[PDB]
């Protein structure tokens, strides 16, 4: 069987108390997908009429952090079932309260010069995030008590752009985000 | 009625 494939819409970090809608996109004539969080049986869903279907969506409407975590589905056509999806990360955002972004040594620097950024929540755990707006896909994560750091090494101008931290509460329940921190390379 | 946070406008993901 083809491997399912997962998403979330409109986006996998949810802010709290919004909508999310997981898709599972099986195979056509699937009668039956099944949606796992962690471990658990989160949703079936049993297509009826199943041959005009490769797809079943589980809405979640008001996102918390009982709802993040890992994610992934199967399927089945007679007694067979497919092999997982890869996992979807749905991460809860906007919880509690809102970091400090800082970066060293400045927000204007020579391509070459290395820049460190900085993400301070002293009310958070130890588990920090960077997140470069547009590459949602390439975030880092950082881990400090009360502060992480976040060494870019010598940067060019692919680095340019406006980033955002984030602390957490658990792996995937984040803080509001920081307030945005342009780093101009020239 | 989609809701999407500022930050998140034409993110790689949405794809
Ligand atoms: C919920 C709205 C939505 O997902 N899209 C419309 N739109 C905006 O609202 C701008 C934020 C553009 N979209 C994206 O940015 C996809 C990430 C899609």
């Amino acid at each position: 069987l083809p491997k399912p494939f997962i998403w979330a819409e409109p986006h996998f970090m949810v802010p709290k108390e919004k909508q999310v809608t997981i898709c599972c996109q099986g195979n056509y004539g699937a009668v039956e997908y099944q949606l796992h969080f962690e471990g658990s049986l989160f949703a079936v869903d049993r297509p009826k009429p199943p041959e005009r279907i490769n797809k079943v969506k589980f809405y979640i409407p008001d996102m918390n952090s009982r709802m993040a975590g890992q994610y992934s589905c199967i399927y089945r056509v007679g007694e067979l079932w497919s092999e997982p999806s890869n996992l979807l990360d749905l991460v809860v955002t906007e919880m509690y309260d809102t970091p400090t972004l800082s970066v060293h040594p400045g927000p204007e620097v020579i391509s070459g010069e290395k820049v460190t950024f900085y993400c301070r929540l002293d009310t958070a755990t130890s588990m920090f995030l960077l997140l470069k707006e547009g590459r949602s896909s390439h975030v880092q994560r950082g881990y400090g008590k009360v502060q992480a750091e976040f060494p870019l090494g010598p940067v060019t101008t692919a680095h340019r752009g406006t980033y955002r931290c984030f602390g957490s509460y658990n792996n995937h329940a984040w803080s509001f985000p920081s307030e945005p921190v342009k780093l101009l390379v020239t | 009625a989609c809701y999407x946070p500022d930050y998140l406008c034409x993110d790689e993901y949405c794809a």
